[PDB]
RNA sequence: AGGACCGAACCGACUAAUGUUGAAAAAUUAGCGGAUGACUUGUGGCUGGGGGUGAAAGGCCAAUCAAACCGGGAGAUAGCU
RNA sequence: ACACAGGUGGUCAGGUAGAGAAUACCAAGGCGCUUGAGAGAACUCGGGUGAAGGAACUAGGCAAAAUGGUGCCGUAACUUC
RNA sequence: AAUUCCUUGUCGGGUAAGUUCCGACCUGCACGAAUGGCGUAAUGAUGGCCAGGCUGUCUCCACCCGAGACUCAGUGAAAU
RNA sequence: CGAUGUCGGCUCAUCACAUCCUGGGGCUGAAGUAGGUCCCAAGGGUAUGGCUGUUCGCCAUUUAAAGUGGUACGCGAGCUGGGUUUAGAACGUCGUGAGACAGUUCGGUCCCUAUCUGCCGUGGGCGCUGGAGAACUGAGGGGGGCUGCUCCUAGUACGAGAGGACCGGAGUGGACGCAUCACUGGUGUUCGGGUUGUCAUGCCAAUGGCACUGCCCGGUAGCUAAAUGCGGAAGAGAUAAGUGCUGAAAGCAUCUAAGCACGAAACUUGCCCCGAGAUGAGUUCUCCCUGACCCUUUAAGGGUCCUGAAGGAACGUUGAAGACGACGACGUUGAUAGGCCGGGUGUGUAAGCGCAGCGAUGCGUUGAGCUAACCGGUACUAAUGAACCGUGAGGCUUAACCU
């Protein structure tokens, strides 16, 4: 199990080179409050889709 | 503990 | 879905017989010993029915000279002849493995008379 | 000659006159339609390819909708094609029914099986499970050896292991059919053919006289 | 589903009373036999005026399992306690006069045509 | 390997995950209006909807199996007295599921679920 | 009445599994033996290094025992690495 | 060595079934064991059930399954009675 | 034979088949009388064998329930 | 020797031929059947138990056969630890004694989270020279190849009878592989019921918690084998040994020197699966973009504004797909999932009420009530309008071509 010598930052930066966190495309732009929110998600305030449903 | 080692 | 059940209310047959489960019937099965048919009798005690529409089976528990025998039978096929009931048992569970299990007179069971 | 593609739906059993009671399954062939004929002109060799089905007009892009525009046939889900074996040829766009399988007598099925995921030894390439007392530890499905020692140094390729079982495309050889239902489109073959209840069974006719 | 050391009962009146089978015959690493099968059997208990006596060694052939045997139909005939009836074991012929309890029809040819002859029931 | 297998287990063993969806559905009953976990939410749609199918007719043997299924007496009051008739014209559908963002302590994915009458 | 019987507390440690950079430098889980005695335990004493103690294994003597630990002769000596 | 599944002597000891301070569920009282959320592959750990056969496994019935209480009937060789 | 080499001695029982078990015979390499001999009811988490019951130990594995494994968020080792 | 862990068993094996069976042939002191001996042949197959720690062996009983060998006397970072070979103890024996014994007997810790190669799967990147979506060709690789019994031929050829075929045709078996739940079944701690204890909802009735699902009884869908279907080929080529035809060399003779034809489960195809990262990067069809400027190192250029098409990606409902990515369906011109309704299925006559009985309990309402994963429908809830990536006709030379 144990190790044998040991890698370089070539391999190193390899196996770490598929661990790109890749981010949202866009935020949806509400309607009726003009927020920024994710897709198919509520808005920080309350608002989808034009439909203030906690309030 | 004998069994690994050779005698 | 529809199309297999279509075939299958095809290939039923009309007039079964609805029996609960511990009726003591009589089933008639054709016999083919090769070039001769026969129609031969089995008489005992149903123990378990499937319902499943053409798939529907049940279970007869004959004990013979001196031994069970427990002999399923496919409803709708055509070997099986006729069913005839001859006595209503009054039994309240649905399948009767303890009669697999049990002999003589804890075997025998009560008639309905519903 | 040709195949038909089909869309496997259940199992059931018909039974004969005589009491064998045949256990068949009813695979829903629609009528083909040709879209495409391949010939030796521009390919070197002759194939068809044929549709079938029906497909939203929004699913569709425009690639296969020129295709399909091209030659009178409708849009159909999935593509399939088929090696004309010298000595039949087709019109672009002539449909196919079931009536050339209702002259054929053993006929043979190709499908996508059923996926049982990943899949250990046990189950995957019929192994033996190692004794389950007797003081063993922790090794009761595991393969255990895979190789031989220093003299070969590797594991040989094609060693058999653990990995994914299933969801691949497999065939039955030489079934034989029972009934060749017309209007209902509709084939039945007998025992067990590959897919779950949905799946696309490509049928030809059986090779092994 | 008999295989080696099951117990089985005997069928006839050849004089056993409880037998063991110990090697189903026909074909290399068979596992199990059926109804219309043969297999040997050693014997465990007898009744002492009997043609074979304890600890012989003989063919026997399978008459009654309580896994049963399989009609084309669907149908499956699953009896209680299996059962067995001894055979001359060169000659295959059965020793006994008699036969007790029913047996099954899929087993009809010639050498068990003879074992038939004495059954009461199919 | 569950093919066409249904019902999540939530890493919960069957008698907790049986209490469990007893008390949301209880709270859900009560306040109209939680914030839970999604999957949580899904299988709480599928608990909860057919309590208030059940409540559609008041007798007193389907008052009997509502306090079977849920083990309270003002839930089971509040129900039949309320949620029945409110609910009476429509036809399947009466939980509402909107995503409301992250849990910002062990990141799991939140969701309002709702009665529709509010 | 019993170095009697079955069996909790209590004292142990026969079997298997899990543990093996553990939860733990000796355990846990499911079974197991004794359980009114040649028992077990709380507190306080005593015996000490070629010595103590030992229903006796060369076992234990502060996780160390065919001769404890600590300092000192001592920077022993090493034809050996 | 740790906010360590270990070790630590005394006093009180309730309800129901129980012979019982065992056990099952509870009261007073105290906690939910200081990482959670999904998914429901192999594989391992702890468990449950299984057709027909029943030690064929194997070093060996190891581990598992089974037997289990109260009263009455009955109880062999052998014996130091 | 806790002793026996040759040796799985030969004969008998048990098993379908018994290098182990039991009863014998003496040709005791190399038993033997308080470094005890030969017996022995009871007892043993003791050693060998046999039978009944019971069973996933097995023929031959199959499904299920939980805990890890896998993915995400936080902390974040070690042998080498 | 600053460590290459021993015998045996389990799991998994792979190669060689000096071949055990199956296949082809020669000779035979081969009448037939069955054999003996030798040549070719490695595609496939190759026991179950008793004793023993045993490999080995003996036995019992099968089989077509119970192959011989290599691979650290294959295989312990895969399992066991019975044997040998630690510390305890003992018998015989040797020794004055501590102790000793290829003599025995009883008991005696098997550590590891995989870095790299390897192998089994499954993806991301770029490539493939405008971009995109499908469907294929096939280099190459892999899988599979075992066989008995019976019957016909026929009781024929053969032989004094006794016995009894080659070649060919047919069905049925075993062992193995693949597929699927239609049957028979297992499981089915998400469905129904029975039940002991105990607590709780104020109480009776009715339920629920907890006791391994408390213990049990059935059981849907899935998964599954013991269940059911299937598969080993036929044909073809070049052959190994072998048998040949003609024919000289060598007037003859001769299978060979020139030539021609047969001939095996081996090899190549035929069947199945992967397969254009086959950088040799293949083919066919369809679709989508036909704007301007500047600049100099005038270049296969760098940049600015306008335009972003085909399609992909992201997100959501998700799936008999699935570790995760992937793949598949669907996104209101909508049955993708949940729910509702009808049905199916399973369990077995709910509760409440009335009646009989002193009471447990029973009977009518009642085949009631409740039903998971099943089926067919149903927009009732949840799948939002857009934003993101991908653009602007696609180099040079030679050759034919149409103008
Ligand atoms: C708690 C974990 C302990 O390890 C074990 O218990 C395992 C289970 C032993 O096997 C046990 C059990 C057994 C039978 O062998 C496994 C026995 O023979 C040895 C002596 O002890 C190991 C592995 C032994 O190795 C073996 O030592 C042999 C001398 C050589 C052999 N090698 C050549 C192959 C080697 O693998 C040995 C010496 O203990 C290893 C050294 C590193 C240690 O002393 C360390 C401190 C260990 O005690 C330990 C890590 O704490």
């Amino acid at each position: 199990a144990v190790q044998q010598n040991k890698p370089t930052r070539s391999k190193r930066g390899m196996r770490r080179s598929h661990d790109a966190l890749t981010a949202v495309t866009s935020l949806s732009v509400d309607k009726t409050s003009g927020e920024k929110h994710l897709r198919h998600h509520i808005t920080a305030d309350g608002y989808y889709r034009g439909r203030k449903v906690i309030a | 503990m004998t069994h690994s080692m050779r005698l | 879905s529809n199309i297999i059940k279509q075939l299958e209310q095809e290939q039923m047959k009309q007039d079964v017989p609805s029996f609960r489960p511990g009726d003591t019937v009589e089933v008639k099965v054709w016999v083919v010993e090769g070039s001769k048919k026969r129609l031969q009798a089995f008489e005992g005690v149903v123990i378990a029915i499937r319902n499943r529409g053409l798939h529907s089976a049940f279970t007869v528990r004959k004990i013979s000279n001196g031994e069970g025998v427990e002999r399923v039978f496919q409803t709708h096929s055509p070997v099986v002849d006729s069913i005839s009931v001859k006595r209503r048992g009054a039994v309240r569970k649905a399948k009767l493995y303890y009669l697999r299990e049990r002999t003589g007179k804890a075997a025998r069971i009560k008639e309905r008379l519903n | 000659m040709i195949g038909l593609v089909g869309k496997k739906v259940g199992m059931t059993r018909i039974f004969t006159e005589d009491g064998v009671s045949i256990p068949v399954t009813v695979i829903e062939v629609e009528a083909n339609r040709v879209t495409q004929v391949k010939d030796l002109a521009n390919d070197g060799y002759r194939a068809i390819q044929v549709t079938t089905g029906a497909k939203k007009a929004n699913r569709v892009t425009k690639p296969e909708a020129g295709h399909f525009a091209k030659a009178g046939v409708e849009a159909g889900r999935g593509l399939w094609e088929f090696r004309l074996a010298e000595g039949e040829e087709f019109t672009v766009g002539q449909s196919i029914s079931v009536e050339l399988f209702a002259d054929v007598k053993k006929v043979d099925v190709t499908g996508t099986s059923k996926g049982k995921g990943f899949a250990g030894t046990v189950k995957r390439w019929n192994f033996r499970t190692q004794d389950a007392t007797h003081g063993n530890s922790l090794s009761h499905r595991v393969p255990g050896s895979i190789g031989q020692n220093q003299t070969p140094g590797k594991v040989f390729k094609g060693k058999k292991m653990a990995g994914q079982m299933g969801n691949e495309r497999v065939t039955v050889q030489s079934l034989d059919v029972v009934r060749v239902d017309a209007e209902r489109n509709l084939l039945l073959v007998k025992g067990a053919v590959p897919g779950a209840t949905g799946s696309d069974l490509i049928v030809k006719p059986a090779v092994k006289a | 589903m008999i295989q080696e050391q099951t117990m089985l009962n005997v069928a006839d009146n050849s004089g056993a009373r409880r037998v063991m089978c110990i090697k189903v015959l026909g074909g290399s690493h068979r596992r199990y036999a059926g109804v219309g099968d043969i297999i040997k059997i050693t014997i465990k208990e007898a009744i002492p005026r009997g043609k074979v006596k304890k600890g012989d060694v003989l063919k026997a052939v399978v008459v009654r399992t309580k896994k049963g045997v399989r009609r084309p139909d669907g149908s499956v005939i699953r009896f209680d306690g299996n059962a067995c009836v001894l055979l001359n074991n060169n000659s295959e012929q059965p020793i006994g006069t008699r036969i007790f309890g029913p047996v099954t029809r899929e087993l009809r040819s010639e050498k068990f045509m003879k074992i038939i002859s004495l059954a009461p029931e199919v | 390997m569950r093919h066409r297998k249904s019902g999540r287990q939530l890493n919960r063993n069957s008698s907790h995950r049986q209490a469990m969806f007893r008390n949301m559905a209880g709270s859900l009953v009560r306040h109209e209006i939680i914030k839970t976990t999604l999957p949580k939410a899904k299988e709480l749609r599928r608990v909860v909807e057919p309590l208030i199918t059940l409540a559609k007719t008041d007798s007193v043997a389907n008052r009997r199996l509502a306090f079977a299924r849920t083990r309270d007496n003002e839930i089971v009051a509040k129900l039949f007295n309320e949620l029945g008739p409110r609910f009476a014209s429509r036809a399947g559908g009466y939980t509402r599921i909107l995503k409301c963002g992250f849990r910002a302590g062990d990141n799991a994915p939140m969701a309002y679920i709702e009665l529709v009458d509010r």
